[PDB]
């Protein structure tokens, strides 16, 4: 019983830290979208609103 | 009757050969997880106390 404890809580370890990277990836994958949003809406929305208007 | 149960004999006798052969391979394949050293020690560490409480 001992030794599982050990194995598993290792095993618990290894795997939150691969956890750990993934919502790192999502969370940047969700960020780099609503970005790629705002520099399109914000760039046709500044074709007709060019400065010189 | 009676060859019924020499038959019976023999036949559970299988059965405890079976038993004994699972036991051994089942027991040494997780093995790596239950050394025979750290059980001396365990053993002894509630030898030596056993009924001090």
């Amino acid at each position: 019983q001992k030794n599982q404890a050990v194995n598993f809580l290792r095993m618990s370890a290894r795997v939150d830290a691969v956890a750990a990277r993934v919502q790192t990836a999502v969370t940047m994958g969700k960020v780099t979208k609503s970005m790629a949003g705002v520099v399109k809406s914000m760039d046709a929305t500044l074709k007709t609103m060019n400065l010189e208007k | 009757i009676s060859a019924l149960m020499d038959k019976f004999e023999h036949q559970f006798e299988t059965l405890d050969v079976q038993t004994q052969q699972m036991e051994d391979t089942m027991s040494s394949t997780t093995t790596l997880t239950t050394p025979q050293n750290q059980v001396d020690m365990l053993l002894q560490e509630m030898a030596d106390e056993a009924g001090l409480d």
